[PDB]
Parts: C-alpha cells; structure tokens; sequence
C-alpha cells in the first residue's frame, strides 16, 4: 500500500 | 476521557519540533487535550518502526513530550509495524516492546499500534499460528497493553478503518468480529467514518460500527488531510459532523492539512464544534485567524482577503461561495461569448474585479510578518493568483475587437484521462 | 573573471543558512565560483528592503558571508527597491546607501541592485526630475556603485531583463538604450535570454543584446526554476546554451528549483558546461551527475533516470517519459480494437507504469530523509497519477467484458484532481 | 508584467 486505497 | 485534537498522520514531510510546540499551545488556547504522533514518512515510525532512537533523537523526543505536558496536552505516540512484522516471531514482539519501552522512558505514557494501510494476507509462519489477521493483530496488540502496565490511553487502528475497507461490509465483518470481540476493553479503536475521508458521519454508522467492536470508536478525521492531492488544501470550517456524536465517540483527532500554518481554521473549528454552525465558526476561526497577519514594524491583509482565500480552499467535497459564484461567472462569460449586449460587458467587468481581489490578497499576504505563514500557503497561493491572472486575459480576449506543458507530464497524462473534470 | 554558480532569485520560501553553507560546499567541490542572493521573498530583500537586518539576523548573515569566503565562493548581495522607492527623494537615496553599508560591515564586497518585475511608471516626483524610467533607475545604480568605492563586482537586472520584457522589443527599446549608454561600464547587466525561461539562448540573440547594453551580459539563467508551476520540478541536464556563449558572457548564474535537493543535478550539469569551456553532451552530463547523486540517497541509477525522464525541463520530457507518453496517446487511440498488438502494447504500459510505482517505494524507504522529504509532492504526484493511467489501460483492456464505467459510484476526493484551481484550468483552451 | 509572468504571447 502506497496510500491510503487498497491495491 | 474524551480526546480531541489532532493526529499528525499524514504522508509527506513530517512537522517539526517548533511547528509542535506551537501546536500544543493553540491546543491549550483553544481547549484542546490530545496529540497523536503518527507521521507516515517519519523514519521510525513505519518503515523503520524496529529502529531504536539515536542520543540525539531521545533528547529531541524527550524535550517534545515535556513540552505537551508542559501544555497539558496528552502526548500519544504510534507505531506502525503492520508492513513486515512476522506476529509470531518472539524476537518481532520484543523489538516492539523495547522501541515502546524508549518511548515510555522518554516520559510518554500513552500510546497506539496502527494497522492501517496493509495486506489482509500473513505470512506461512504466522498463519501457522493465528487462524486470522485480526487473531494475529488482537494478540499482538494486547500482549503490548498488558505489557505496558494498561496505559489508561492506548489506541488500535484496524486494518479495516472506514465502512468502504469492511470485508463484506461493517455489521458482518469478521475482522471486525474478532477485534469486538478480542480487543481488551481498555484499548480504544480509531475509525474514519464511512469513508477515508468521510464527507458526513452520520450517528446511524457510528450506532453500526460500535455494535460490532463492542465499544465507542475515536474518529481519526482526514477531513481537512490534504496529502493526496498536491493542489489542493483545506481552510474551511469542520462540518458533517453532528455534535449529537460526541456522547457516541471516545474522540475526535482531526489529520489535517501537511502545511502546518495551513491548519488555523481546521483546528479552531473542530474546537469550537468540541465546546453548532459551520458558517458561524468560519467566521470566528478567520475573525481570529486575522490577529496573526500583521505587516512588520518597520523603522525605516482583510478579513475580506482570508474569507475569499477559505473559498477557493474550502472542503474536499464543497467549495465555499466566492469561489462557487467566480465559477460560475467564468462558465457564463465563456458561454456567451459569441455575443462579443451591455450584460456581457458588465459581468466581464464585474468578474474582472473578482479576479483582481485575488491577485491583490497575495500581494498582501506577502506583506505578512509571521513569513512561515506566507511560505506554508505560498504554493497555494501563488497558483490561485496565476490561474485567476490568466483567467482574467482570457476574459479581456474575449472581448478585444482584434502554459502548454502547465503541470509538466502528470498534468499531460492527466488531461489525457478522457474522465478528467468528471466532478467539475 | 567568468562568475558562474547559482542565484537563489526564485519567489516562495528560501533557502535556510544551512542549506546556503552546503550549496557553498557543492559550488567549491565542481568548480563554480559564485553566489548571488537575491530571494524574492526574504522580506528584508525586497518587500521591506528598507529594513536594517536584526542583531539576530546580522550574526546569521555574517555567519554565512564567512562561510562563502572559506569554501571560495563570492557572495554577491543583492538588494529589489524598484516596487515603492522614490528614486529623487534625498532620504530614499540615503536609506539605500545605509543598508547596502551594513551588510558590507558583514564582509560583503560585491552587490547587486535589481530591478525586474516592478510596474514600469514612475511617481509624480521622479518624473520632474528624469527623463524616463531608465535614467531614474542608472543615476541610482551608478552613484551606489560609487559610493561603495567601485566594487570589483556589482550587477544591475535590468526591468527589460529578457526579450519578452523588451518595450516594443530588444534593438530598438528606449529602456536599454539609456541603461547601455549610461550605466558605469564596470557594472555588469543581468539577462535571462529571448524569454523569462529560455528554451535555447542562440549566440545572436546575446550578440544583439549585447550592442545595445554596450557590454557581455551575465545570464540569469531560468531553465531549473520551478516557483512558477506548483506541480513541476527540473531533474534534466543544462541544455540549449552552446559552449560558444562562454567566450560572449560575463557569467552565468543558474535559477534552479526551490526545494534545495533538487538541485544536484541542475548546478552539477552546469559545472560540466562550464569545466568543458573556461564540446559538451546534454545526456552525457545528465549521466555523470545522476551517477553522483546516486552516492548520497534501495534507490537504483535506474529509478533516477526514470525520476529525471518524468520530471526533466520546462519544454521538454525526458526519453522514458515522452515514450510512456507515446504509448499511452497509441493504447488510448486505438482502443476500439478490443489486437494482439493492443494486448502486449498494454501489458508493457502496465509493466512501465510498474517501475513508477516502484521508483516511488524505493524513494520512500532511503537514508537519505532530506532528499526524500524535498522531493516527496512531486514524486507522489506521479505515482498517484501513472497509477490511475495504468488502471484506465486495464479498464480499456476489460471493455471485451465488461460495459461499467471507468467510476463506479462513490468516490474519494483523488479520483477527480485539482480543486478549485483545476476546475478553472480545465475551463482554459 | 510581475511575478515573472507576463501576459500570454
Ligand atoms: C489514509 O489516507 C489519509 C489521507 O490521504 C492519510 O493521511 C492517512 O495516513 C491514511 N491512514 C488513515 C487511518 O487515514
Ligand atoms: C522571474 O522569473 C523567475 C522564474 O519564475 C523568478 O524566479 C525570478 O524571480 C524573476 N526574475 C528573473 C530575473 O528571472
């Protein structure tokens, strides 16, 4: 994860 | 006891010591009581959440947590470990108890594991000896609260931390289930609403939610967060967010915008919605606000300027009325335009002068003494004034008988999405 | 005596005193030699350049002026009085005379007085008194310039600094007439070319310029600066200035980003422009400074070349940036189709989108914190934004089966970008 | 014809 929304 | 104020919990540059103790003094001002230390990008909080504190970062710590006393702010500090950690390996445990054990002798009483943002699936070994990823998470997390002697404040961020994350949804989950069910009852669950950044809360969700984790959340609210969008930024009043809440809440801490001056209305709102009206606490939160833009005092800025700039940086899902009104004033001229009556001419003329007010409260904010608030809305600022400046000899042209690589390539690739604009 | 090195002239929040000491550092280390102070924004600078610094402010500004004389760099102070002095009044005269003595109390012993991006008219007392606003601005600059006994280097920025600045254009403007007539032949003249940020400085724009100003310029060279676009920064190499200006300039004092780590590139490459001449490879600079970088950030060469390729210069994408352009305006051209080609022209789009995201992670995860946190809107920005591309190609190659919309129902606010700002963008042509 | 930014061409 590089935020805050499932990959 | 209720906690309200701020997490620092956002991706990017992290705040400073400075910014923080100038943090916690407006949280003393404005009757305030709690911080959370959470930077996403600060070193040893996440990526290198096994690293211990260097001599010189302890002092640093230390002097930070002295000074949230000092205010009377209670000092909470998180870790994230959820990335890599093996939950089974004895030795991940006592790395996290010793980085904790830091922390406690630093003078720090209160404290949180973090959860979100990760994979649902565990590794081999841990699925060896957990039968879920909240088993694993819950058994962690209370091994840690009993270890710490219970903290009377010790918070848990689930993985699934907004209605939209709830595997199938939130009154069925059993991630959920189990941390309801798991989670020692002295340890608090941090929840962001129905979304990440919820546009309401409404009480029938927190009713929900507060069923299956078998107690009363702390809302970490990414309202004003403005991490995910570098042209945008927040400077209107907390809202969606009926105060009837509160007796359904453990807290409300508020991940605001990266740009800590930026962060004057977000806070004073959120503390006058504590202690209601959004459009009655922008007012007192910019009349206040104003106090703190003085020219300086030389030897040899309106309430109208701040009201205009919280327009054009308003909420993430509304923008406030000037800048609505200059919108539509900018799609009218540019839909009559073909007729260059009197009108056209006297609304070109009209939104002329709005563009200018524009460009004249940067050319006061520039005057401004407290330079750090000028540099930490300056890029905001300063694209406002350019857009509005082109806008307005475009209006001009227009009307005149007689930028191409604007964003560089994620604004070429971004104009490409044949979607772009959908929400305008 | 060729001064070259960096200008920090650019507008928002300036550099910190530590991050000047290790500018220095760099300058020394390849060979540039010059530092002119010139922060839009310091409010002692320009907006209140009337201002004596604090006791406080005077020890910093000491501090640093020693801090150049020990890594070999000459500190050039420049002071911006053009948007409210009164170039007649006696006091006016006298109080920049007093601030321009103070810092040569520090150790300063070269200046420059600036006189860019002010409103062209003069107020009703200097017009009884000059000609034109040109004479009003040389007869200031020249008794400065005497007064502080003829300093070895004082500069003038012209208001007509570039081109596009010129009234009605560069040959015949009265402006630069009375400053190349005028203007005391020991001071040099500012310029940043045929525009404000220059694509290419040809040999006879500077030629032509230099006729009617009487003299080499000194190029104020804008081609790294990025105040002026929130989301753009410049990683390419120094480009579209032959070596051949060498020989025709007085110097050349680079603009560059904002956001001091992003520079290594920017004042490395044109060190290697200016080593090469006392020919040169735009690529090949590019080469050795991003091998240098390299050492002080895990972060491959790999992930910096595609860093420099997505945010390279003002007019101009870097190879593995315009070629994920390409394939992107192709993919998205020839979308119907949903063959075989399609298929695998995607599946390597997705693949490219792939070293974005990981170029980002790798970033997130080094050392080196300072060149992170300088770098880190930019660097998110595109990962945001590629990932969204990569998600619409994998929505365009699911059209076969399916007929939803790109956006299904509710949304955070990233899916649509740009805020108020954007929405006005979006209504420009 | 300020903020370096002057009018478009
Ligand atoms: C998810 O998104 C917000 C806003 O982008 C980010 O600041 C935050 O760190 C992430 N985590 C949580 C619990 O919101
Ligand atoms: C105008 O142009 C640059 C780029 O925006 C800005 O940094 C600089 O202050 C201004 N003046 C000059 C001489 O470039």
């Amino acid at each position: 994860w590089v935020d805050s929304t499932p990959p | 006891h209720f906690l309200c104020g701020v997490v620092e919990g956002f991706y990017g540059r992290p705040w400073v010591m400075e910014q923080r103790k100038e943090l916690f003094r407006r949280l003393q001002k404005w009757e305030l009581n709690t911080y959370l230390y959470a930077p996403k990008d600060d070193y040893k909080h996440r990526m290198f959440w096994r690293e211990m504190y260097s001599v010189e970062e302890a002092e640093q710590l230390m002097t930070l947590i002295s000074a949230a006393r000092e205010y009377e702010i209670e000092f909470i500090y998180a870790i994230s470990p959820g990335l890599d950690i093996t939950f089974s390996n004895p030795k991940e445990v006592s790395t996290l108890k010793r980085k904790l054990d830091q922390v406690s002798q630093f003078g720090c009483r209160s404290f949180a594991l973090l959860f979100d943002n990760i994979d649902h699936n565990m590794c081999a070994a841990d699925k060896e000896v957990f039968s879920s990823f909240a088993h694993a998470q819950v058994s962690i997390t209370n091994e840690i609260y009993q270890y710490l002697g219970e903290p009377e404040t010790f918070l848990f961020c689930p993985t699934e931390y907004c209605g939209t994350f709830c595997y199938p949804n939130v009154s069925q989950s059993p991630y959920l289930r189990t941390v309801g069910e798991k989670l020692l009852p002295g340890i608090e669950v941090l929840w962001t609403g129905p979304k990440v950044v919820s546009k309401e809360i409404p009480v029938e969700s927190i009713e929900e939610v507060s069923k299956i984790i078998k107690r009363a959340p702390v809302i970490w609210d990414n309202i004003h967060a403005n991490d995910y969008d570098q042209k945008r930024l927040f400077l209107g009043p907390y809202k969606g967010r009926s105060t009837e809440l509160i007796p359904r809440l453990k807290g409300v801490l508020t991940n605001p915008n990266c740009e800590f001056e930026a962060n004057y209305v977000a806070i004073h709102t959120l503390a006058t919605w504590y202690k209601y009206s959004p459009q009655m606490a922008l007012k007192l939160a910019l009349t206040e606000w104003l106090q703190e833009f003085g020219v300086p005092h030389q030897y040899s800025v309106t309430l109208e300027d701040l009201q205009l700039l919280a327009d054009l940086f308003y909420l993430p899902y509304e923008h406030g009325p000037k800048g609505a009104q200059m919108l539509r004033e900018f799609q009218w001229l540019r839909a009559n335009s073909s007729v260059v009556i009197e009108e056209w001419r006297s609304r070109a003329a009209k939104f002329e002068e709005m563009c200018g007010l524009v460009m004249g409260m940067f050319t006061r904010l520039s005057n401004c003494a407290n330079r750090t608030i000028l540099y930490d809305m300056y890029s905001y600022v300063w694209d406002i004034k350019s857009i509005m400046s082109m806008v307005k000899s475009f209006v001009q042209w227009l009307g005149c008988r007689s930028w191409a690589f604007r964003g560089g390539l994620a604004g070429e690739f971004q104009r490409l999405l044949p979607i772009d604009g959908a929400n305008d």
